[PDB]
């Protein structure tokens, strides 16, 4: 435990408000605007582990519900009212953004489909120029060599992805404490082995911050090329849906999945009939938006059928392992 | 606006309508019962009838009390029910509380009136009584309340005449979790439908319809209980089930299909009693205004007289007609009763009882 001072640095709420834990009185709390600028801000993006990246920062009214204001290099000047009354809030990286039947190209620039031996295989999403968030059981044994994968992006139909030019996948990291059997924690990472290129085409989604406050039955959107039956084809052009939460107690009674949801899961779809919810595939993205921000709040797990009634999706909580991948991002 | 024959001539001797005695009968229905009584061919008093009965209001709707005092009619419909103390603003009119949903509907295009009135709680007995066929059919008995609870419906649900509300036994035997309960269903009904799923690594994993229940219904278009608003001149089509408590675990074919008590849903009850009195409320309808032999006796007839040599409209001891009249000497009248006729034409004679005169009639 040779923790020099104690613990790291993180972001909160839709508004990105910058925090760090104090080691004297074992909190969070923001930090105050005085005697802040660019070079600082560097600082803070490089320990949560996105490395040379940085979009913005400015200050704002405080709204985390904090009271007393103010690892290495720990500039700790604690207070309890910030001078000129303002709170600093910094972007790390520029995500959430998208255009304004058929996906429109720059609709959902964020997913990816991933193949193996020249057929798509699962899909993903995009959080960094290099790394990929997927499903762990997409990449069971044989599948764990990083060698089998490539990744298509900025394309939506499967017959314009040809055979040698996709992007290299470098490594794959698995969960540390998944189960194949009740699918617990169905978790991965990946990572390329040269960056993309940014456009109106390619872009990354923003991962959630504590305090979003979702509402019990937000409404979503899911992606992918997965087919309208169970056992179909794969969909050659991209598609995209709406879906709403569904509340754990609910979607864990008797009449759903009895007692088959645990923490590290969230649910989503609709318990009425004939839906067809079946777009994305193992892996791919379950985003919403709030505050003109696209987040990213699961990947597909698993389900029970195409449009039945009493059987929603069932996704990987990400936000339960945001400080899993922040630890794998900084471990470079 | 149609107006009163020229000459006019009610039928003598006849019975009174008695409408305080049924209204103040101590046998009480509730809404969910709600009980209906013709008169027609009868004398009735309205300022007597307001006053045997202890009536705290009275008000009519696309009518005006006033003009019913000396009327006629073709005939006259009561409804009437008890009061629950918590639901008497669901009588408002156009109101869509409980009351008026899933029980009694008043007709708001005809001419009718509203009377809410009261009778002593030491002698009112509530009768309540389920009207569905199919609650019956499927194991509902009897209710089990106190002397003054007054039930009412908060929902009702519909069904084909195929219906039942059980599983097929060969269907849950194989289901290997989350059995349904299951019986036998009568000859001409089909079984509830039910499905055999499976999820990770479960096989066999059944789901049946109406889950949870038809109120709360997750899929209800696949559901076999509907949801129905009563109409006018209806009564509730039933209460919802639980299917899940239709039948019995494991059950075959030596158990007919029935549902528990606790299995109907959808409904409550409340008392009537406020400061030692029973509130009833009664519906009447006006049928034929100007008409018929369903007269008031509150004012004191005219003895209009009988124009005669004149082309004349008539509503003679309820037949009307239109003709012209001539007395005549009574040899000339050959018969007893009242009304003189042809072997087809009908009226040709008529003889007043006011007067024991006598007279021809013969047409325009
Ligand atoms: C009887 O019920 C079935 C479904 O339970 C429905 O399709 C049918 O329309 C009903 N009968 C009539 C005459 O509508
Ligand atoms: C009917 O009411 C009138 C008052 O308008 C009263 O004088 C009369 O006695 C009553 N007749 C009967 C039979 O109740």
């Amino acid at each position: 435990g040779g923790e020099d001072e104690n613990r790291c640095v993180r972001l909160y709420g839709p508004n990105f408000i910058l925090q760090v834990y104090s080691s004297q009185r074992k909190s969070w709390h923001p930090v105050c605007q005085d005697d802040w600028n660019e070079n600082y801000g560097r600082a803070a993006c490089r320990d949560m582990g996105y490395k040379n990246n940085f979009y913005s920062s400015q200050g704002i009214v405080d709204d985390s519900g904090s009271t007393s204001f103010m690892d290495i290099y720990k500039k700790l000047y604690h207070s309890d009212a910030c001078s000129s009354k303002a709170v600093v809030s910094l972007r790390c990286i520029a995500c959430g953004v998208n255009l304004n039947e058929s996906a429109l190209p720059g609709a959902w620039p964020w997913q990816v489909s991933l193949h193996v031996q020249n057929v798509h295989v699962c899909g993903g999403s995009i959080i960094t120029p290099e790394w990929i968030v997927t499903a762990a059981h997409c990449v069971e044994k044989p599948l764990n060599n990083p060698w089998h994968w490539t990744a298509f992006a900025g394309i939506l139909r499967q017959s314009f992805m040809f055979y040698g030019a996709g992007y290299q996948v470098e490594k794959v990291i698995s969960h540390p404490n998944y189960d194949s059997k009740t699918k617990n924690n169905d978790i991965a990472l990946m990572k390329l082995q040269k960056p993309l290129t940014f456009n109106d085409l390619v872009k990354p989604v923003c991962l959630p911050n504590p305090g979003m406050m979702l509402q019990p039955e937000q409404l979503c959107w899911i992606s992918g090329w997965g087919a309208t039956e169970e056992k179909g084809k794969t969909s050659e052009v991209l598609n995209a849906a709406k879906v709403l939460l569904i509340e754990t107690q609910r979607c864990n009674s008797r009449y759903v999945y009895d007692n088959l949801i645990t923490p590290a899961m969230i649910c989503a779809g609709f318990l009425q009939g004939n839906v067809d919810s079946c777009q994305g595939d193992s892996g791919g993205p379950l985003v919403t938006s709030k505050n003109n921000i696209w987040w990213l709040i699961g990947d597909t797990s698993w389900g029970s059928g195409c449009a039945k009634a009493y059987r929603p999706g069932v996704y990987g909580n990400v936000m339960v392992f945001t400080d899993w991948i922040y630890r794998q991002m900084r471990a470079d | 606006v149609k107006p009163v024959a020229t000459v006019h001539r009610r039928i003598p001797d006849l019975p009174d309508c008695d409408i305080d005695k049924w209204l103040n009968n101590f046998n009480v229905p509730s809404p969910l019962n709600w009980e209906r009584k013709i008169f027609s061919n009868c004398n009735f008093n309205l300022s007597t009838l307001l006053r045997l009965v202890h009536t705290d209001s009275f008000s009519c709707n696309n009518f005006d009390e006033s003009k019913i005092y000396g009327s006629c009619f073709k005939s006259i419909v009561l409804d009437k029910f008890a009061i629950p103390n918590s639901r008497r603003s669901d009588l408002q009119l156009g109101s869509s509380g409980f009351l008026q949903s899933s029980n009694y509907k008043i007709d708001t295009t005809s001419s009718s009136c509203q009377l809410y009135y009261s009778l002593p709680a030491i002698n009112v007995t509530i009768n309540n009584y389920n009207p569905s066929s199919w609650n019956r059919r499927y194991g509902f008995n009897n209710f089990n309340l106190s002397s003054h609870s007054v039930v009412y419906s908060r929902y009702c649900f519909s069904v084909n005449n195929t219906f039942c509300p059980c599983a097929k036994p060969s269907f849950a035997s194989s289901c290997k979790s989350h059995k349904p309960p299951s019986a036998s269903c009568p000859i001409g009904t089909n079984y509830r439908s039910c499905e055999s799923t499976t999820v990770l690594d479960h096989t066999d994993w059944c789901r049946c319809s109406c889950l949870p229940d038809p109120i709360t219904a997750y899929d209800p278009r696949s559901c076999s209980q509907k949801k129905s608003l009563v109409g006018v001149g209806e009564h509730c089509a039933g209460f919802g089930v639980d299917e899940e408590k239709c039948g019995v675990l494991d059950g075959s074919y030596n158990v007919s299909c029935l549902c528990s008590t606790d299995a109907f849903l959808g409904w409550s009850y409340d008392t009537c009693v406020s400061n030692n009195r029973c509130n009833i409320f009664s519906n009447f309808i006006l049928n034929g205004i100007n008409s018929g032999t369903t007269c008031s006796n509150d004012l004191l007839q005219p003895n209009t007289e009988v124009f005669t040599d004149v082309c004349v409209d008539y509503d003679l001891y309820g037949i009307t007609g239109q003709g012209i009249f001539k007395e005549v000497s009574a040899v000339y009248y050959n018969s007893w009763q009242n009304l003189l006729y042809d072997s087809n034409g009908n009226i040709i004679g008529f003889k007043d009882f006011v007067t024991n005169k006598t007279y021809n009639i013969f047409p325009c």
